[PDB]
């Protein structure tokens, strides 16, 4: 059984977010609220309807009326972007229920350009008869990027594996792209390039044997 | 508080999942301790919790195949999940809980472990090949350089990756793994360091792939 919970939502900084929890089988059961941020384990932020845990700012407050409970977040800052979960204990049926979670995103975050680092194949990898080019892309916002590879000036049509962007702890994103070559392909071109496009601007880094 | 949870990394379909939680910084006999799993979609599901004197609560949809126990002499709690199915793939968290009994009975998940990632698959574990990413100052700020380790073709997740045995933490970024059409993962860990330290300071990436019991200490030289 999954408690009902507010649809995921976007709140402008300084405004108030209200995340609600409800369900027939919630009733008067005291509600706990958990915060889940990237890179971190879940943490208890509000317990027993309205008690702030240590580390929980006065901006966070909990209420409960009828079979609805609400987590109210005042004076929202970008650090509050996270998934929030409600939870109760049913002592009749002896079950823990969780809510399905609510994603809070904070608007107005300025665009951040990716840092791009390209490494060539290592000498050791070439000795093992393989060749991997590694293009690392970090601290970009919003989390959407295009990655293209060039062999000399020709678009590479094969051998590319690229991650989907992953939110990091500062709420910017990271991604990685790997180009797999034979040593012979690596040595027979003058250069290879990783091209990274983000919000219509492009950075191209190039390495050569 | 819980230490990092111990698990197999991968469990075959219909096999048995066995997890162990170890309490640090105190006894495991002073609280209820529980298991909550975090799905790939990011939702939370309670499995069970117990107190060392014998009181156990198990999720009824899992009762036919869950076992939970404690060993107070080892300060440990174990979870066994039999006949695993694909939907058992998740990050399993060990949690020290709060509990109250007034006119109302109440629990809370107070201190969560980092979680043990469980993949359900018939593929066998593969340990990583590690290669040095020799330092370069092309992309870094003045007086710094980026160097790293390429951790190639392992299965399942995760690999843990430290630098100089944990002595070096500043400027470390271990990237999320790419999952390849081969079913194998690769990742890179890079550290941004002063250029002037390339001569004086040696840099070793400490790669640990617990599911395959493979460790590599790779020296990264210019």
């Amino acid at each position: 059984y999954v408690l009902g919970q507010s649809s995921s939502m976007s709140v402008a900084p300084g405004q108030t977010a209200k995340i609600s929890c409800w369900g027939y089988y919630m009733g008067t059961k005291p509600v706990n609220w958990y915060q889940l941020k990237p890179g971190r384990a879940p943490s208890l932020i509000i317990s027993y309807d309205d008690e702030r845990a240590s580390g929980t700012p006065a901006r966070f407050s909990g209420s409960h009326s009828g079979s609805t409970a609400t987590l109210t977040i005042s004076n929202v800052v970008p650090a509050d972007e996270a998934d929030y979960f409600c939870q109760v204990w049913d002592s009749k049926y002896e079950e823990i229920y969780f809510g399905g979670g609510t994603a809070l995103t904070v608007l107005g975050q300025p665009k951040a350009a990716p840092s791009v680092t390209l490494f060539p194949p290592s000498s050791e990898e070439l000795q093992a008869n393989k060749a991997t080019l590694v293009c690392l892309i970090s601290d970009f916002y919003p989390g959407a990027v295009t990655v293209a590879w060039k062999a000399d000036s020709s678009p590479v049509k094969a051998g590319v594996e690229t991650t989907t962007p992953s939110k990091q702890s500062n709420n910017k994103y990271a991604a990685s792209s790997y180009l797999s070559l034979t040593p012979e392909q690596w040595k027979s071109h003058r250069s290879y390039s990783c091209q990274v496009t983000h919000e219509g601007s492009t950075v191209e880094k190039t390495v050569a044997p | 508080a819980p230490l990092p949870e111990s698990g197999p990394g991968v469990v075959r379909p219909t096999g048995t999942l066995s997890l162990t939680c170890t309490a640090a910084y105190g006894s495991i006999s002073r609280h209820f301790w529980g298991w909550v799993r975090q799905s790939p979609q990011g939702t939370l599901e309670w499995i069970a919790h117990m107190h060392h004197l014998g009181v156990k609560y198990v999720n009824p949809s899992l009762k036919n195949r869950v076992s939970i126990s404690m060993d107070t002499s080892k300060n440990q709690m174990s979870l066994t999940l039999k006949t695993v199915t694909a939907t058992d793939a998740a990050k399993y968290h060990c949690v020290r809980m709060g509990a109250r009994m007034s006119d109302i009975a109440f629990f809370s998940f107070g201190d969560w472990g980092p979680g043990s990632l469980v993949t359900v698959s018939s593929a066998s574990t593969k340990g990583p090949s590690v290669f040095p990413l020799a330092p370069s100052s092309k992309s870094t700020s003045g007086g710094t350089a980026a160097l790293g380790c390429l951790v190639k073709d392992y299965f399942p997740e995760p690999v843990t990756v430290s630098w100089n045995s944990g002595a070096l933490t500043s400027g470390v970024h271990t990237f999320p793994a790419v999952l390849q059409s081969s079913g194998l993962y690769s990742l890179s860990s890079v550290v941004t360091v002063p250029s002037s330290s390339l001569g004086t300071q040696t840099y070793i990436c400490n790669v640990n792939h617990k599911p395959s019991n493979t460790k590599v200490d790779k020296r990264v030289e210019p």
